[PDB]
């Protein structure tokens, strides 16, 4: 199956918000090996948190990750209209396999 | 000269150890303490296991 | 800066089979994983191939279809999609799996940090 994710979430400007990522204990609830991707319309994804609230050189800190059993988070402070993307989860498996979140839309009001 | 180090690797196994498992791979030179060369390898699952040199699969991984 | 360069979009048959390649710019390839992303639709994990670890793993739903080679010579991964059919007209990413390597040790990083930048496959119809 997949990561479960909303489809959209929407906020007005500098307003942070929590996006949902809820796994099973075979992958999120595993271990730390978690991640987040920006992806804007038509282009490949950006890795934006890796592990659970590690983020790679570049990143802005506005983007932070959260982990409790098996639900994942990120949240987006002070939300910009740059930010207007989708998000994607992801989280390596006890399969050895890997497993993408349905993704959400995020949207500036 | 004088060495306060000894050999860490009590038991050793030749078992397979998938990269996504793995949180750190430390090599440990020969000598310094102990004459042969220890790998520890610290899973995900927070075991700690020690692989000989020249097995089959971390053979290949010396070269980088 | 390292960046992962893929081959051009194909236009294949039903029943037929697209391989798909991907270059990493430098000297030797690292870990590789291929994501397919069907129109408007989500991320999907087809499968991986880890040269260090001499090893290859694909998704259940993907498995006995898909095959992924990777070269150290000529640093090329890639993704052999046999049988192919409708539902398979998507654009396919590869991406690199990264590891972190210095004094302290090695350290494998279970993410994807540089992507391709993808092979749109249009199947007929």
């Amino acid at each position: 199956s997949a990561l479960t994710q909303p489809a959209s979430v929407s906020a007005s400007p500098g307003q942070s918000i929590t996006i949902s990522c809820t796994g099973t204990s075979s992958d999120v609830g595993a271990y730390d090996w978690v991640s987040w991707y920006q992806q804007h319309p038509g282009k490949a994804p950006k890795l934006l948190i890796f592990d659970v609230n590690n983020r790679p050189s570049g990143v802005s800190h506005r983007f932070s990750g959260s982990k409790s059993g098996n639900t994942a988070s990120l949240t987006i402070s002070g939300l910009q209209a740059e930010d207007e993307a989708d998000y994607y989860c992801a989280s390596a498996t006890l399969l050895d396999t890997y497993v993408f979140g349905t993704g959400t839309k995020v949207t500036v009001l | 000269y004088y060495t306060s180090l000894r050999c860490r690797c009590v038991q050793e196994s030749s078992v397979f150890i998938p990269r996504r498992f793995i949180d750190r791979i430390q090599i440990l030179p020969r000598g310094n303490g102990c004459p042969r060369k220890e790998i520890i390898v610290w899973k995900k699952n927070k075991s700690i296991v020690c692989v000989d040199p020249q097995a089959e699969w971390i053979q290949r991984m010396m070269e980088v | 800066q390292v960046q992962l360069v893929q081959s051009g979009a194909e236009v294949k048959k039903p029943g037929s089979s697209v391989k798909v390649s991907c270059k990493a710019s430098g000297f030797s390839s690292y870990a590789i994983s291929w994501v397919r992303q069907a129109p408007g639709q989500g991320l999907e994990w087809m499968g991986g191939i880890i040269p260090i670890f001499g090893t290859a793993n694909y998704a259940q739903k993907f498995q006995g279809r898909v095959t992924i080679t990777a070269d150290e010579s000529t640093s090329t991964a890639y993704m052999e999609l046999s049988s192919l059919r409708s539902e398979d007209t998507a654009v396919y990413y590869c991406a690199r799996e990264p590891d972190y390597y210095d004094s302290s040790g090695y350290y494998p990083i279970d993410a994807f940090d540089i992507w391709g930048q993808g092979t749109t496959v249009t199947v007929s119809s």
